[PDB]
RNA sequence: CGUAAGACUAACUUAAGCGAAAGCAUUUGCCAAAGAUGUUUUCAUUAAUCAAGAACGAAAGUUAGAGGUUCGAAGGCGAUCAGAUACCGCCCUAGUUCUAACCAUAAACGAUGCCAGCUAGCAAUUGGGUGUAGCUACUUUUAUGGCUCUCUCAGUCGCUUC
């Protein structure tokens, strides 16, 4: 017993999305939900958005060169028409990844899987290759296959020691240095000469509580 | 009589090879028996990228590309003209030529 | 409408023979946004047409 | 003055699909595509097609007043083609044309890590 | 059997005669056969419920 | 945005590698085995090849369970066509999947049996060894790692002509 009139944008109240204490700037931008109703409420038809968002949109270079690094935003509270959005992941775009796919080289991933203090449990991809060392006029600089395994080793330990490292605040400052790619770099070089590491996807499988008394020094 | 050295291609120490599948066709040859084309292509032609520059908020916004691999059937990259029956001894040259233009197929 | 149209180079008889002899069109108010269509019809330099849609562009240049 | 949209072009063979939405997506507006103009069945494909019904979004989002919009082309590939067909950014520059502010341009089909079968069955398509 | 001790019972010929898919609430001596039944035949097919 | 299920392991992927052959690709652990290189180790002809006989043997097919997404012979429809039990298009069944058995065939091909000696160029790479203060990452240079050319084994590819 509805029957929508006409124009059923004209009940929609637009609501912008935030950010919180992270890095740097607030109002990310908006979006734009029903009337609120007996039975329609317009702020539980709303913490089920994830908004997805670059980081060199969000970091403030006029110039992005960062452009290549989504990380989506999970709205979770609706407060003063403005809701909050928490953090969901850190993935890496498109042809970003495919575009760092040219044969000749080695391919080595890490898929580890480690919790903070707060028991988000996250899953960190860490993705690297290899790098002819010029002088070389071979086409390959191919590694060794347990060459891959003794770094896939050094990868998945340092990186585990970064995630049980004093939860997001510290964790997603590491990743917008990328802290731990210029440190996953230095360390491995003693094993092979290593090429870009893109960190490229964060899943947060795992979410522990809702309770807003963490989530106002996180947003204040 | 036994027309390449080859036969398909890379068939050796091998035995029996994985096959994919050809994208025009959709058969299932093998991976070695195979026109592979790497194909590299703009998103916006390059010729309507001043359309797309106009509206750029940034620094002009430098374009992505677009990545694939094109698996084909022999017989449905002949009829797409990716290769043609060559000369008998044009047949034997693999890797000339690179030798032809700026960047071809995209265009 | 009666959008402006000089042009720039003709072409061979594509389109399989209706001596659609392509073109390059120059515009007005800009001289680097200006593109490409597939008209019809004999063209020496020179000639000021006015064309209807600025939008098609016909990408099969040959 | 940045507001948000998201294209969403499902750059398909035989249709193509502007739909735009907010910046989550779960919330549409103008669900246009290329079919709902022109029927007959094939021209669908064709770039004017995405032309013509690009633009028309155009206008109504300009109904709600959303300035700057993100791109979503799709191919369709999962066990398919994998890239945009014909009428793919004609949709484009259709949309930078008709007063839009237009940056992220990106390739979101997604590629399996392997598929599962195809359709047509080891010699497939023939004639 | 013989037509008094069962609905399926009785012909010259040994048969059901009828339908042995009876009605849910068909309510006994008669529900025999197939109760309440939402198909038959052989299955072809996957109907594993998970 | 999800939850759930079964499959398949892309891109990296090569004129690379392993394996008796059929075959083999997500990490990680554990298990047993293998070539090769190295070796002023050990034994001392133990080796070569093979009727009969044994072990393995793609796919399909068969049994008996567990599964049952995708695909899909068969079947059922729609077109095309003079005809169309076909190609093309839709839902699909046996099958593909896993287990415990059977079967023993493939263009199972390099249409080329295995061990052995000889006979040539040229370039690449897989693996191991050894001189390059050749470079080179930085605990300080060194120890290593990466490559560099220079050798060297077993080769495998490639191309040129006896």
């Amino acid at each position: 017993g509805k029957k929508k009139v006409v124009d059923p944008f004209s009940r929609k109240d637009w609501y912008d999305v935030k950010a919180p204490n992270m890095f740097q700037t607030r109002q990310i931008g908006k979006t734009l939900v029903n009337r609120t109703q007996g039975q329609r409420i317009a702020s539980d038809y709303l913490k089920g958005r994830v908004f997805e968002v670059s980081l060199a949109d969000l970091q403030k270079d006029i110039d992005p060169e960062r452009s290549f690094r989504k990380f989506r935003l999970i709205a979770e509270d609706v407060q003063d028409r403005n809701v909050l959005c928490n953090f969901h992941g850190m993935d890496l775009t498109t042809d970003k990844y495919r575009s760092m796919v040219k044969k000749w080289q080695t391919l080595i991933e890490a898929i580890v899987e480690a919790k903070t203090v707060d028991g988000y449990l996250l899953r960190v991809f860490c993705i690297g290759f290899t790098a002819k060392d010029q002088q070389s006029q071979r086409k390959t600089c191919y590694a060794q296959q347990s060459q891959v395994r003794k770094i896939r080793a050094r990868m998945t330990d340092i990186i585990t020691n970064e995630v049980s490292g004093a939860d997001l605040k510290q964790l997603v400052n590491k990743l917008a240095l990328d802290s731990i790619a210029k440190d996953i770099e230095k360390s491995c070089q003693r094993i092979y000469p290593l090429h870009d590491v893109y960190i490229r996807k964060v899943k947060v499988l795992k979410k522990p509580r809702f309770d807003v008394s963490k989530l106002l020094e996180l947003h204040g | 009589t036994k027309k390449r050295r080859n036969g398909g291609r890379n068939k050796h120490n091998r035995g029996h090879v994985k096959p994919v599948r050809c994208t025009n066709c959709a058969r299932c040859v093998p991976k070695d028996k195979a026109i592979k084309k790497f194909v590299i292509r703009n998103i916006v032609e390059a010729a309507a990228v001043r359309d797309i520059t106009e509206a750029s908020i940034w620094d002009s916004y430098v374009l992505p590309k677009l990545y694939a691999k094109l698996h084909y059937c022999v017989s449905c990259a002949i009829h797409s003209k990716v290769v043609r029956n060559r000369s008998r001894e044009a047949r034997r040259i693999r890797t000339p030529p690179l030798r032809s233009f700026p960047k071809d197929m995209a265009r | 409408p009666v959008v402006w149209a000089r042009v720039m180079k003709v072409l061979g008889r594509t389109g399989s023979q209706g001596q659609c002899t392509q073109v390059k069109v120059e515009f007005l108010g800009e001289q680097n946004r200006q593109i490409i269509r597939n008209v019809k019809g004999p063209v020496r330099e020179g000639d000021i047409l006015t064309l209807l849609e600025s939008e098609r562009e016909a990408r099969r240049l040959r | 003055e940045i507001v948000f949209g998201v294209a969403h072009i499902y750059a398909s063979f035989n249709d193509t699909f502007v739909h735009v939405t907010d910046l989550s997506g779960r919330e549409t507006i103008a669900r246009v595509t290329g079919g709902m103009k022109v029927k007959a069945d094939r021209d669908e494909a064709s770039p004017y097609a995405a032309m013509l019904a690009a633009q028309d979004v155009a206008e109504k989002c300009k109904t709600l007043g959303i300035t700057a919009l993100h791109i979503k082309l799709r191919a369709t590939g999962g066990n398919k083609t994998k890239t945009p067909g014909p009428g793919a950014q004609s949709a484009l520059r259709a949309l930078a044309r008709s007063s839009m502010k237009i940056g992220r341009i990106e390739d979101v089909t997604p590629i399996p890590s392997d598929s599962t079968r195809r359709k047509g069955g080891r010699r497939g398509r023939r004639l | 059997m013989n037509p008094v001790e069962h609905p399926h019972g009785g012909g010259n010929h040994q048969h059901i005669g009828k339908a042995s898919t009876v009605k849910r609430g068909t309510s006994a001596g008669r529900k025999v056969g197939l109760i309440a039944a939402r198909r038959t035949g052989r299955i072809r097919g996957g109907k594993g419920d998970s």
